[PDB]
């Protein structure tokens, strides 16, 4: 737990990062985007329940 | 009136048709897949 | 007559800085930061459970 | 950032291509008609 | 080549760098050039979202997407002052809106078969008037097919000559003795206060477009 | 030459039918802003029917201009 | 000839003006349709039926001053 | 002679405008019913065939204009 | 000859007609969006885009008879 | 000559026609923000500065109508 | 000949545009009476608004009005 407290300390982005260093620590990204665009989907659910859905009328 | 008449129809179409399915293709499988990387990977740093 | 055109173009680009580039700035900018709130509050969270 | 993610719907707008052919087509015929006029 | 090619080129190479090179160091908050193009997305998702339907919507995501961008792009570009119209090319816009039409009457006749004429009765009615109705709904859905077309070439067709029209006159006006050069701006502003007008338009004729055929994939989604 | 003129003249006549169809798609507007004013919540539904509205509105519009692209062309 | 000719096309051109009262007919039946509808919301699927005729209707009259259009022309 | 087959055409022509106000009308009895429906939610079983009835009167109008077109247009 | 010149003025004068429809459709809507921002205050932030929807549609109607007017004066 | 002469100004007058369509609209924006206002009593800070964007708009239509008047008459 | 009697004959045209400012300006007059007679007491607002509307609907009159005279005298 020290360690995960440490590893959390020396790495943790929230000022920028590529998405391809998301991607390759989480090749999960790269599972549920491929699964999206084979399920016929452009929306990530729960991706506009906290951030945005930007739009005026 | 002849004016909005060009005979240069045929080429006017040629690459207009050319660069509708260019723009299609190209967001299709690139551009709109990269914006769905933005979405999801702040999606999984919302579960996390 | 055509250079009338570029001369209303240049007008309307005069309006664009004073109006909607330091709007747009203002938009993008409040959009960015509430992105960024969400992530970095994430981060905290999962540090959280850790202490706990 | 760029990669190629296959969208299947290109095959799912096997109508509007079709479409597309024919009208290409059609207006390389109206070309010729027009420019004997 | 033409001149046509040429612009057609410049908005293929303009659409890709707002997504090539719009982030730098591929951020995960989101570069501000790239909140247009995130607002641009979640607006037409909700969009197709708020018409069509089903999962089915995202299948023809990309179809309104690229309807979009290309009329929202196409009346920017256009109204450049010396940019060589693509879309007073009416024959490019009216070409691509006979296609879609076609491609919508294709879509529903293989989907949803020769129950695909269930469309042209949208309504029970009194027998004797059931058939009037099936002429006159046909009659209105390829109204349809050159509607959305000439809507949006006659706009931003419009614009260009009235804004070309108006200059031509207001250099003549200018050079009438210099009392009227002294009150010769106001002309000056009128043209402006039309070029912001032909922006409005050309934003708008591309949200009318996506929304009206929008509209139409919903009918052919859904029968009626 | 008289057909030529008179081409021009019943071209110019055929505007006169889009002017009713400017009015008409006004209308429609009105009653969408009138509408989702009295009720609030109606509007998502309504705006759908609007929208459906505003293109049988503007087929009438769509004749008459056809009408004058015919005469105009000849 | 010329004179005959003429007259069709300028004939044709004055036909449209019946047409203009249809398409402000059509805008009318609509937009009792989003008056009602808002006024009572439920009625609204019973009113899409009468609705839908009504529009038929005013249309219909825009349609008589089209094919007498086409006989001119 | 060709004046005479201009003013047949011509008379046809003018005779297309007195149609219109038919049109409007049909609308202005249908716009009545919807709204009396959604007024009284129950009034439309006596008030559809008043509908019907102010329709055919309206569009009766219309017709008069039609015929009279027909009649300068063929002679 | 002087007719085909003059008919493309005269032509053109009769095109300028179709535009005052769609003038007062722009104040109609305008007076539909004060009405109902009046009406419920707060319905504003759905409406005023709506409104600028319905100005634009009837906007452009005028703009297909100006064009036409264009088209006939100046070829 | 004559006849090209006289078409700038008979095609003028018939063009002045299009212009009835704005002022009209103008009253119907004005009437609406009193309309507005007298329901209120307080709408007006919002509704003022909608009402100036109704009427330029208004107005606007009737502009490009009298530059095409102006276009015949004067050329 | 024809010059001057086409002049007289446009003067008579370009007059018809007159025809809206006459029901304009009643229509803003009618709203103002409806108004006050709805409030009793907007009227000291109201009235200053009321007469920037009598003056514009007016004013697209006078704009067929001048186009007349451009059309008669000239």
């Amino acid at each position: 737990l020290q360690s995960t407290l440490d590893n959390i300390q020396s790495a943790r982005p929230f000022d920028e990062l590529t998405v391809d260093d998301l991607t390759k620590i989480k090749p999960e990204i790269d599972a549920k985007v491929e699964e999206m665009v084979k399920k016929g989907k452009w929306d990530v659910p729960g991706y506009k329940d906290r951030f945005g859905n930007l739009n005026v009328m | 009136m002849p004016q909005l008449v060009p005979f240069y129809f045929m080429n006017q179409l040629t690459y207009g048709f050319l660069l509708m399915i260019t723009l299609l293709i190209l967001f299709s499988q690139f551009f709109l897949p990269m914006i769905l990387r933005l979405y999801v990977s702040r999606l999984f740093i919302s579960k996390l | 007559d055509e250079s009338i055109l570029l001369l209303t173009f240049l007008g309307f680009t005069g309006l664009v800085a004073k109006y909607l580039a330091p709007a747009y700035k203002d938009f993008a900018d409040a959009r960015m930061k509430k992105v960024s709130d969400v992530l970095n509050a994430s981060r905290n969270k999962h540090v959280e459970a850790v202490k706990d | 950032m760029l990669k190629r993610f296959p969208t299947p719907i290109l095959k799912v707008y096997w109508p509007f291509f079709v479409a597309g052919a024919a009208v290409y087509y059609g207006m390389s015929k109206a070309a010729d008609l027009s420019s004997n006029t | 080549l033409t001149t046509f090619s040429l612009y057609t080129i410049i908005v293929l190479l303009v659409i890709t760098s707002l997504y090539t090179l719009t982030n730098n160091n591929n951020k995960i908050i989101g570069s501000r050039w790239l909140i247009s193009q995130e607002a641009i997305y979640d607006t037409i998702m909700n969009m197709t979202k708020g018409q069509i339907g089903g999962k089915n919507w995202g299948l023809y995501f990309p179809m309104i997407f690229t309807l979009f961008m290309f009329i929202f792009i196409a009346n920017l570009i256009s109204m450049i002052p010396y940019s060589f119209a693509l879309s007073a090319h009416l024959v490019f816009i009216i070409s691509l809106s006979i296609v879609i039409w076609l491609g919508n009457t294709i879509l529903g006749l293989y989907k949803h078969g020769w129950v695909f004429f269930s469309l042209f009765v949208p309504a029970g009615t009194p027998l004797p008037l059931v058939p009037l109705l099936v002429i006159i709904e046909t009659l209105s859905y390829f109204a349809r097919a050159i509607s959305l077309g000439l809507r949006l070439g006659s706009n931003i067709l419009a614009g260009h000559l009235l804004m070309v029209i108006l200059a031509g006159l207001t250099f003549n006006f200018m050079l009438i003795n210099l009392f009227t050069l002294v009150f010769g701006f106001v002309p000056l502003a009128m043209i402006l206060a039309i070029m912001m007008l032909e922006f409005a338009i050309g934003i708008i004729q591309g949200y009318v477009w996506a929304i009206l055929t929008a509209s139409y994939l919903k009918d052919a989604v859904y029968l009626h | 030459q008289l057909v030529l003129a008179a081409k021009y003249i019943g071209a110019g006549i055929s505007t006169i039918g889009l002017l009713g169809a400017g009015i008409g798609i006004a209308i429609v507007f009105a009653a969408l802003i009138n509408g989702v004013s009295r009720n609030p919540s109606i509007k998502d539904t309504v705006f759908p029917m609007a929208i459906l509205g505003f293109a049988l509105s503007e087929a009438t519009g769509l004749f008459c201009l056809m009408v004058s692209f015919l005469l105009l062309f000849g």
